[PDB]
């Protein structure tokens, strides 16, 4: 019941992480190697550009795939979103995270340059976070309904929103509505007030 | 670039909020307080910011509890009085903070009570 | 979440053992066929630098020639103790990329002759109960799993705090979860990538030069099912 | 600079001599699993659950025991403490049934989670249980005690909160019981709270028996508005209708306790309450109509009414905000008559100093005074979480009680100087012997329950008191800042209205008898259908339909504290928010409302619209009831004293007897209560 | 205090953008009205452009209105294409949907939310 | 038009109210003698300039900003409202 | 080893509130 | 009417409903059909009830029944037990 981890693999990877804190010293604010063993290269926003394309080329780091680009919200932060690239490398058989903070109105690069395959995720990004990305080839809603108004995985938006939509006979359309929800989600305080000893 | 601007940082016109729940809507940051029926501190730590309660009313079919408040299971989690007062700000709701209770030091002693 | 019924390996032997006429019986019916080649081969080419820019990352990797499964690569479970071939590509192609996947389903045969050849004996879920259930006759017979069922149910593991992105290779291709933990017993943020939301992308560049019927065979050819892109 | 230093696995924090290891990892931060320790109760042992492991030493120690001593680092987490955790746990389990999903102390639990975090996985006990015989402890606690860890704080939280020492252990060994060796039930106040206090849920609330679960229950944090201390509540809310009230803790207040009453009338909270606008139709009988007519029918008899013919006889738990919008609506006609049920005597400053009319020293204050001579009430009954005060001032401090009263169960040792309001003089001449005992006192403090005031003579009760306080301070020679003269209330809604500028009293419309009164939520027999004009046209504005109702011309139902942003205020000034825990019942609305939309019907229209505006209302009338939770200090007294002297009154020789003279008075008092099931069933229980 | 610009610098700069969005809006109502066979008036939805052009008229945060521009012109961009149905496009009428009365005594009336 | 009641809300501890706290310690034990029966409810300021608000015969109202506003001249404003 | 029994549901619960009932003789 | 009341009062618009149709409502009563079971006489002070089975019944609770004043009940199968 205790994971069966390699110690090398700590190693290893800490030791990348110092030698691209050397390389760019400029953008990176924070590396710290994770005791799940994988690596976390914390970047001022003005690094997106520089940072990824440093990893997608570079020989002793060729991290050519984008597995994803994410933004966890923290509303307590100045800063909200967090967006968060992980990257492959196949050359290495290792994994990467470069994570990035982003506020609401202050918009981050696009590395659709640097990888294509964040076309797709920074519109995500953006329909659901409301992170906008500079010069980014098409940005427009991905997953949300064409005329959805609000950003809806920030933790400040409604589980179920403000409208939902049905029939009406008289219009013939699908109107939309305020939201009623004949049974309100009750939301459980399942939490447990005894902490535990780290 | 650094263009300088004077006021706070009003997204109320990005956020996407109806109106009348951006408006007519007080959030109330507070520290939760403990569940007298247990003796755990560690759900008093972390500032929230929950919204007033609107009508709960009941579906008239199956009897359940039915609502049209869309913010009413909202309960946003902060780390400081400083960083929810600013989301509030924020997002252009009203807010009515309520001060931190923290039990105040009681000097406790084992032999007091053998006295006489 | 409960063990294996008493007679669900020998179950499993026998579609094992027949199934595999049952895919060179498709695979007569469309492997060499004219119609199904013209169809298929040449369609949506896909260079190898390309498909690692793009993020494929699965058959769709594999099929133009490069090598990596993520099951041989970075292995989870135990996949390190079972041997199989990945069916790596050459042309990157709808029928390379076809071929493929009914070699993985061959492979796949192999995977699970090994796995039921050697499966240990054992109980099929840790013991600890602070993170898997109590089974069903202590907690009806002794406190500590009454208390540990009733929290486990009502409230939860509660993971410690803390970020991973885990990939495995899903048939699509790599499926992963960016998983963010609070202390709490219910999770902060949980990116799915999708083997897809990536190959959808692919369409526009896959499908250049082409008809209305080879994309088609483009949509086909990506395995992508609309559940996991638009989660 | 006695701090002395001692280290919890490293922070090396600095605290007092005499703190305990386990309030040395509280500064910290880190938290020892505990049972049989609660802060305000005293320490006991019994568990040893807080087993810790100082450094370098022998054994492990019971955090809440041992005086943390110099240098010695705690090592909360270690492998031996948490061998100390997880052994313990095995034994309290051990004897315990499983009946978790009996056990509405499901998710309450102090015993599980510990279990569930530092205890452990499975089970060792492959023996017989044991099974103790459950008994009835009265009809609020249900003690299913076979739940029992012999933990000791019933014992004595009943022994040292409330005074009331009827439960103990008996019986040694494994066979130990704690319960009531004769089958008596513990009737107190403060009783309640041992369902609070016991972490198992053995003892739990008979009429909150199986309704919910917590972790469904949503909760809201408001105020107590039963009685005039202002005890801070959580009223928690299951689908919209209120499931249970349990106390939350404000250190001046109520620090972590509430009455019996503000806990089992929430039930009395959900029947008999009004909830359309009927108004009289037809022979008489009252007939459920829409608003727009029901508002009419006032509208139009206060617009042909003019100024003191229109009359407001408000009372018990209505807000401020209403207060201040039927005053607001009855100036603009002119009459002026506001009134209160509770007659505060205005023969003198009244009102206008605040200070003549708030127990000046704190509810806090009560445990640095040095003598208190209570004089006219039964706090007991009137304000409990008061009484607890100068119940634990009493104890861990040393407060001279004295009671010029009835001679009274008081759950302390009190001085009966005697049964006589002219008495009170005899002290002020310094005849009587607990003169010099002020004499001696450097912080004296003098209380007088309003319920004195409300007799005949207590504009003279009030004067009488006033002089011996001038007299005690300047003998006592007490600083500006202590305040001996308090007076303590028992209708919330008093102080406020106070404030606000209603005059106390239904005096003045005794005098002259108005055309039309608008009662708010008024219950009282102050003034009656029989001693109105012959038109009498009389409009209850309230929640529930008591006495008021019966006789009302027009029904005007309103909300209750669990169902409105209100404020109120208690006897020391303290302003408090009621948060809105459940949408307010049928077409029934906040009570400021019904006011602002009347004065549109009448044509007076009030200026608020919104509530923020009505509290912006509220700073123009009365500026400390916009500020939350504050008690401000400006002891206007020497002023006061001197209009007190020139009023010239007899007390008569009649003794002064507080209402509430047992418990069974105490238990039904308003109509919250009035209407409750489980407070009918305690009252049938005492008789 | 300093801010790094979204797209624009100055308040009068980026409104330069909100008019080159108007006039886009209000050369493109006329066409939505006959593609996607709407029933409102050219007039009418004309109008509706202005209103909400207008609602935000009052931030001042340059990079608030540079920030609107843009979600304002994906809009433009489904619009314009009838990437939008009937539907969508008919939402910003509230055709079923009651408008809620504003008067106290209009609410009061109805309703023990505020 | 008929004066109903005087409302003098005082800081408690400001120089502002300075004075107008005078005014209470000097003359309210008189002024309450002279002219009794008319509510003065003296209550408390906070943060904000004295203020002696006061009701007339129909909802009306006035307000007299005294900050700063010495003794005496406190004095003949209450004066002034019941002239 | 067109039907008339269908199901329809109820609201289970007691009604969970008590209203006044005006008094039945008037004044 | 359910065994835990529910019947419509014949006012009640709510009883449209059951019109063409009618009422799902159980005639099997479990506060009668425990009631007509034997309280189970035992000789120990305390006993069991794992709920007549071991993991196909109910937790397994120990009553006491020492007091013939009160045959003990588990609280989850409602059998009274005759000491
Ligand atoms: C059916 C067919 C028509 C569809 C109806 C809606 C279609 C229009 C769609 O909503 C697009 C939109 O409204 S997006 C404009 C949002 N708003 C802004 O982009 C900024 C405007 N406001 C400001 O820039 C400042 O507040 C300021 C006061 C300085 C300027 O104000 P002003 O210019 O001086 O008035
Ligand atoms: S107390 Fe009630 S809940 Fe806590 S453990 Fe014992 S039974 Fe389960
Ligand atoms: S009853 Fe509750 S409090 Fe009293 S001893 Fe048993 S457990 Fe401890
Ligand atoms: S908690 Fe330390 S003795 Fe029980
Ligand atoms: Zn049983």
């Amino acid at each position: 019941t205790v994971r069966p981890r390699s110690d090398v693999t700590h190693k290893q990877l800490s030791a990348f992480g110092e030698y691209v804190a050397e390389i760019l010293p400029k953008y990176v604010q924070q590396v710290q190697v994770s005791c799940l063993d994988e690596l976390e290269i914390c970047i001022h926003p003005d690094g997106v550009i520089p940072t990824l394309t440093f990893l997608r080329d570079h020989t002793n780091a060729q991290f050519k795939s984008l597995a994803d680009l994410t933004a966890v919200d923290v509303p307590t932060r100045q800063n909200r979103f967090e967006i968060v690239y992980n990257l492959l490398s196949l050359r290495f058989n290792s994994r990467i995270r470069v994570k990035t903070y982003a506020d609401e109105l202050t918009p981050i690069d696009s590395i659709v340059s640097v990888h294509i395959a964040a076309n797709w995720y920074e519109r995500e990004v953006w329909d659901m976070f409301g992170v906008f990305f500079f010069n980014h080839p098409d940005l427009r809603r991905i997953l949300t309904d064409y005329g959805f108004e609000g950003h809806p995985f920030r933790k400040d938006f409604p589980l179920t929103g403000y409208v939902e939509l049905r029939y009406d006979d008289e219009v013939k359309r699908v109107v939309a509505e305020p939201v009623e929800l004949a049974q309100e989600f009750r939301k459980f305080d399942l939490n447990s007030p005894w902490e535990a000893f780290p | 670039q650094l263009i300088t601007v004077d006021e706070k940082l009003d997204i109320t016109t990005l956020t996407g909020v109806p109106e009348e729940h951006i408006k007519t809507r007080k959030v109330r940051i507070f520290v939760p307080a403990r569940n007298n029926m247990q003796s755990g501190v560690n759900n008093t730590k972390k500032w929230k910011m929950e919204f007033d309660t609107r009508e709960r009313w009941e579906n008239p079919l199956m009897g359940w509890a039915s609502t049209a408040d869309p913010l009413s299971n909202m309960v946003l989690t902060f780390s400081a009085k400083e960083d929810a007062i600013a989301f509030a700000e924020k997002n252009g709701w009203s807010y009515d903070v309520e001060e931190k209770k923290v039990p105040k030091p009681k000097s406790k002693s084992y032999g007091a009570n053998f006295s006489w | 979440h409960q063990d294996l019924p008493l007679g669900l390996l020998d179950d499993i032997y026998e579609f094992s053992k027949n199934f595999s006429l049952r895919i060179d019986e498709v695979e007569e019916m469309l492997t060499n066929n004219r119609i199904w080649r013209n169809r298929t081969v040449d369609i949506g080419v896909v260079t190898a630098e390309d498909a690692l820019n793009y993020g494929f990352s699965g058959v769709m990797l594999r099929g133009s020639g490069i090598q990596w499964d993520l099951r041989k690569t970075q292995p989870y479970d135990v996949y390190d103790q079972v041997e199989f071939d990945v069916p790596i590509g050459s042309r990157g192609d709808c029928y390379d990329r076809y071929l493929c996947r009914v070699e993985e389903m061959r492979q796949s045969l192999r995977i699970i002759e090994q796995c039921l050849n050697k499966m240990p004996p054992g109980e099929i879920k840790v013991d600890d109960a602070k993170v898997s259930p109590p089974k069903r006759a202590e907690m009806k017979t002794s406190m500590e799993s009454l208390i540990h069922h009733f929290k486990l149910y009502t409230e939860g593991y509660q993971v410690p705090p803390g970020a991973t992105y885990t990939a495995i290779e899903a048939p699509k291709g790599e499926f992963g979860v960016y998983l963010v933990s609070d202390g709490s017993s219910r999770p902060y943020r949980c990116k799915i990538k999708a083997p897809g939301f990536a190959h959808l992308a692919g369409l526009d560049k896959m499908s250049k030069g082409h008809m209305l019927a080879d994309v088609v065979a483009i949509i086909g050819t990506q395995d992508i099912v609309f559940g996991e892109i638009d989660r | 600079s006695n701090l002395i230093e001692v280290f919890v696995d490293g922070q090396s924090v600095m605290v007092e001599p005499g703190t305990t290891v386990l309030q040395a990892c509280e500064k910290v931060g880190m938290q020892i699993p505990r049972f049989c320790y609660h802060e305000r109760l005293s320490v006991a042992g019994n568990c040893r659950m807080c087993l810790v492991e100082i450094e370098k030493a022998p054994k492990v120690v019971a955090a809440c025991a041992m005086p943390v001593m110099k240098g010695w680092n705690i090592l909360t987490n270690s492998e031996k403490s948490k061998k100390a955790r997880e052994g313990v746990m095995e034994f309290l389990l051990a004897n315990h049934p499983l009946d978790c999903p009996i056990c509405d102390q499901g998710g309450e639990c102090d015993l599980q989670d510990q279990s569930m975090m530092f205890g452990s996985d499975r089970s060792r006990f492959l023996e017989g249980k044991r099974a103790v015989e459950d008994k009835n402890i009265g009809p609020l606690v249900k003690t299913i005690m076979t739940r029992c860890i012999q933990c000791t704080r019933c014992i004595r939280f009943a022994s040292e909160i409330a005074g009331v020492d009827d439960l103990g252990t008996t019986g040694r060994g494994n066979d130990m019981q704690v319960g009531t060796y004769i089958e008596k039930m513990f009737m107190s106040e403060l009783s309640g709270n041992v369902i609070d206090i016991c972490p198992v849920g053995a003892l739990t609330s008979k009429p909150y028996a199986f309704t919910a679960r917590p972790w469904e229950t949503r909760k809201t944090e408001s105020i107590d508005v039963m009685d005039a201390v202002g005890s801070n509540i959580v009223v928690s809310t299951r689908t919209g209708e209120v499931m249970r009230i349990l106390p939350r803790m404000h250190e001046d207040i109520n620090e972590e306790w509430i009455s019996d009453k503000t806990r089992f009338a929430y039930d009395g909270l959900k029947r008999q309450r009004l909830t359309e606008p009927m108004v009289r139709n037809e022979k008489g009988l009252l007939t459920y109509t829409s608003w727009e007519d029901a508002l009419s029918r006032v509208a139009g008899m206060l617009q042909n009414f003019e100024g003191n013919a229109v009359a407001a006889i408000a009372g018990g738990l209505v807000d401020a905000e209403a207060l201040v919008a039927l005053k607001d609506l009855l100036n603009k006609v002119d009459s002026d008559n506001l009134c209160t049920e509770e007659i505060f005597p205005t023969e003198g400053a009244g009102t206008d100093l605040r200070s003549n009319y708030l127990l000046n020293t704190t509810i806090a204050g009560v445990e640095e005074a040095d003598v208190v001579l209570l004089v006219g009430t039964n706090p007991r009954f009137e304000a409990p979480l008061f009484n607890a005060r100068i119940r634990k001032s009493w104890l861990h401090n040393d407060l001279k009680v004295a009671l010029i009263g009835s001679p009274v169960d008081l759950t302390y040792r009190y001085d009966h100087l005697g049964d006589s309001p002219k008495i009170l003089q005899d002290i002020a001449s310094g005849r009587h012997s607990f003169c010099e005992v002020l004499k001696d006192a450097k912080k004296p403090m003098v209380v007088l329950g309003s319920s004195a005031l409300q007799r005949d003579d207590g504009a003279a009760i009030l004067v009488a008191v006033s002089n011996m306080v001038q007299k005690i301070r300047v003998t006592t020679g007490v600083a500006a800042e202590w305040k001996v003269m308090n007076i303590l209330h028992r209708i919330a809604s008093q102080v406020a209205a106070l404030d606000l500028g209603y005059k106390p009293g239904v005096e003045a419309i005794r005098k002259n008898p108005p055309k039309m009164l608008f009662l708010l939520g008024a219950d009282g027999g102050c003034i009656t259908r029989q001693d109105l004009p012959k038109d009498c046209f009389i409009v209850y504005q309230g929640h529930h339909g008591d006495v008021g109702a019966p006789m009302a011309d027009v029904i005007l139902p309103g909300a209750a504290y669990t169902e409105k942003s209100a404020t109120y205020v208690n006897t020391e000034g303290r302003a408090q928010q009621t948060k809105v825990a459940v949408t307010p019942p049928g077409l029934a609305r906040e009570d400021w409302k019904i006011i602002r939309a009347l004065s549109e019907i009448a044509g007076i229209t009030l200026p608020y619209d919104t509530l923020d505006q009505v509290r912006n209302r509220l700073e123009e009338v009365s500026p400390n009831l916009v500020r939350y939770d504050d008690i401000e200090e400006t002891n206007y007294f020497q002023q006061a004293s001197e209009l007190a002297k020139l009023v010239n009154q007899e007390v008569l020789a009649d003794p002064l007897v507080p209402p509430q003279l047992t418990i069974k008075d105490f238990y039904m008092t308003d109509s919250i209560s009035r209407a409750s099931q489980t407070m009918a069933k305690c009252v049938k229980a005492v008789t | 205090t300093s801010v790094k610009p979204i797209f624009s610098r100055d308040l009068n700069e980026a409104k330069r953008r909100v008019r080159e969005l108007y006039r886009a809006w209000y050369r493109e109502v006329p066409n939505t009205v006959h593609l996607m066979q709407l029933d409102i008036t050219v007039k009418q939805g004309r109008d509706k452009v202005r209103e909400m052009f207008m609602k935000n008229a009052h931030v001042t945060d340059p990079r608030v209105v540079d920030l609107l521009v843009i979600k304002g012109k994906m809009e433009l961009q489904e619009t314009i294409k009838v990437w939008k149905q009937r539907t969508h496009v008919m939402r910003f009428f509230h055709e079923t949907e009651t408008p809620r009365p504003k008067d106290f005594l209009s609410k009061f009336y109805m309703g023990h939310d505020p | 038009l008929g004066l109903r009641e005087i409302r003098v809300h005082l800081c408690q501890r400001s120089p502002g109210s300075q004075g107008v706290r005078d005014f209470i310690v000097q003359r309210y034990v008189e002024l309450k003698k002279a002219h009794p029966n008319l509510p003065i409810l003296i209550r408390e300021c906070s943060e904000v300039q004295p203020k002696l608000w006061a009701r007339y015969a129909f909802g009306q109202e006035k307000t007299v900003s005294l900050n700063n506003l010495s003794a005496d001249e406190v004095t003949r404003a209450m004066q002034n409202v019941l002239s | 080893p067109a039907t008339p029994e269908q199901y329809v549901p109820y609201s289970t619960t007691r009604k969970k509130i008590h209203e006044w009932v005006p008094p039945s003789t008037p004044y | 009417i359910t065994h835990t009341g529910q019947v419509y009062d014949e006012k009640d618009y709510r009883r449209v409903r059951f019109v063409d149709r009618q009422k799902e409502v159980n005639e099997n009563f479990a506060i009668d059909l425990i009631a007509q079971q034997p309280v189970n006489e035992v000789e120990h002070r305390i006993i069991a009830c794992d709920g007549g089975g071991g993991a196909l019944g109910h937790p397994k609770v120990y009553i006491n029944l020492d007091k013939e004043t009160k045959t003990g009940t588990c609280g989850y199968c409602g059998l009274q037990f005759k000491q």
